[PDB]
Formats: structure tokens, C-alpha cells, sequence
């Protein structure tokens, strides 16, 4: 939902 | 290091305006969302605002204590983050961080901008070194889950930020192993296994709730012994 990028 | 440095604050009366830029550094800049948050003389953070990717057409989402003032841009080929204030008010005061990955890892030093849903952390704990220590966050809308992607930050003197965890239990990169996320009887929590001196500073949470994040008033650890 947020920024889950790696 | 990775690097974020903001600048552009100052000294302003009420009513003013004033333009903040951020510089980032060692990171593909332009695959992560970026985020202003701001620290009063009261100590705490408040997250300002967001902004999305090119690929999200830039979307972007605000405070209510700064909706209809503050605008939150980004320039992907110059790797640089800004926030236009506009209207500015006394309750503007504060120092102001660019911040983002996974999703707190990174904070600038911040620039000093002078104007003239309850997130609960534990005021203070006392450890010692060697010692097992858990700090928790609890929201007021009911118990935390993995939904709320929960941070912890770390404020060292002098308002030296550093993300420990993201996404409830992902460990930054280059953090200590020392340092772990979890969900515990329906709140957050930050263990510290095997406390050591230098852990001696404030603990930050933050919980997303579908679109903003509310951070909570922070955990002063002291670290005795
Ligand atoms: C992160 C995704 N969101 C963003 C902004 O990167 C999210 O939609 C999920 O797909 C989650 C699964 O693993 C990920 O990297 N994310």
C-alpha cells in the first residue's frame, strides 16, 4: 500500500 | 551513503512563502516515492506529504494540517524532491527532512524553517548494555497489522535520522543485526538484542493508514551502564 519497492 | 540534503529554510513571517529543495544521492532516486516530514520544538515528527512515481503520474497526498498550502514536486533528472509553502503559519515552524525507501530508510539533515489517528510510544525506557529491550506502537483505530507497514527511526544527537525498519520487519540495509520488527499483542514493536550505549537515542514509529502516515511521539531510550 506505501512504497513496498525493495 | 546514500545522501539526501535539503535546503532553502530560513527565517519568515506569517502569511509568507517559502520553496524547500532536496538533493538525493546513491539510490535510483527515480523508482521511490518521496516524503517530507517536519520536526517542531515540541520534539515530534509529522509526516507533510508524498510523492508517487512518473509512472503514477506523480500522484501525491498530503497532511491535513497543510492541505490547500504546501505543494510536493520532484524532478527525476535532477534527482531532487521540493516542497512550496505557501500561507505559512507559526505551527509551520519546524526542521524539515526529505525521506524515503523501504519506506523511512533515508533522511537528510534537514533545513530550519523558522515562522514568527493518535500513534502511542512508550515517553522513556532505561536499558543497560547487553540487555533485551522492546519498544511498542500501538494505534488508536485498533490493532497495527502488517497493513500498516510499520517504521522505526532512529534520532541520534544532532537530529541525525536513520530508518531501522520498514514494512513492519524489514531491516534497512547496513542496520544492525541488534535491531528487529515485529507484531506483538496488536501493536508494533522495535527489539533491541543485546543493547550497546550508542543505542541511547529517540525511537521513532510511523503506521500507514491507506493513504498518510502518522508517526508516533517517539520512545527516548536511555541506555545505562
Ligand atoms: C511494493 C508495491 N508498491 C510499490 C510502490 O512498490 C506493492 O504494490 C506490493 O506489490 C508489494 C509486494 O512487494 C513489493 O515490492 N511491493
Amino acid at each position: 500500500a506505501p512504497d513496498t519497492r525493495p | 551513503q546514500v545522501q539526501l540534503q535539503e535546503s532553502g529554510g530560513g527565517l519568515v513571517q506569517p502569511g509568507g512563502s517559502m520553496k524547500l529543495s532536496c538533493v538525493a544521492s546513491g539510490f535510483t532516486f527515480s523508482n521511490y516515492w518521496m516524503n517530507w516530514v517536519r520536526q517542531s520544538p515540541e520534539k515530534g515528527l509529522e509526516w507533510v506529504a508524498e510523492i508517487r512515481l512518473k509512472s503514477n503520474n506523480y500522484a501525491t497526498h498530503y497532511a491535513e494540517s497543510v492541505k490547500g498550502r504546501f505543494t510536493i514536486s520532484r524532478d527525476d533528472s535532477k534527482s531532487s524532491v521540493y516542497l512550496q509553502m505557501n500561507n505559512l503559519r507559526a505551527e509551520d515552524t519546524g526542521i524539515y527532512y526529505c525521506t524515503g525507501v523501504g519506506q523511512f530508510a533515508y533522511w537528510g539533515q534537514g533545513t530550519t524553517v523558522t515562522v514568527s489517528i493518535v500513534v502511542t510510544q512508550e515517553s522513556a525506557l532505561t536499558t543497560s548494555p547487553g540487555e533485551t529491550v522492546t519498544l511498542t506502537c500501538r494505534s488508536s483505530t485498533g490493532a497495527v497489522t502488517t497493513s500498516n507497514y510499520a517504521n522505526w527511526v532512529q534520532e541520534k544527537p544532532d537530529h541525525l535520522f536513520t530508518g531501522l525498519i520498514g514494512g513492519t520487519n524489514n531491516r534497512a540495509p547496513g542496520v544492525p543485526a541488534r535491531f528487529s520488527g515485529s507484531l506483538i499483542g496488536d501493536k508494533a514493536a522495535l527489539t533491541i538484542t543485546g543493547a550497546q550505549t550508542e543505542d541511547e537515542a529517540i525511537y521513532f514509529c510511523a503506521l500507514w493508514y491507506s493513504n498518510h502516515w502518522v508517526f508516533g511521539g517517539g520512545t527516548k531510550l536511555t541506555v545505562l551502564g
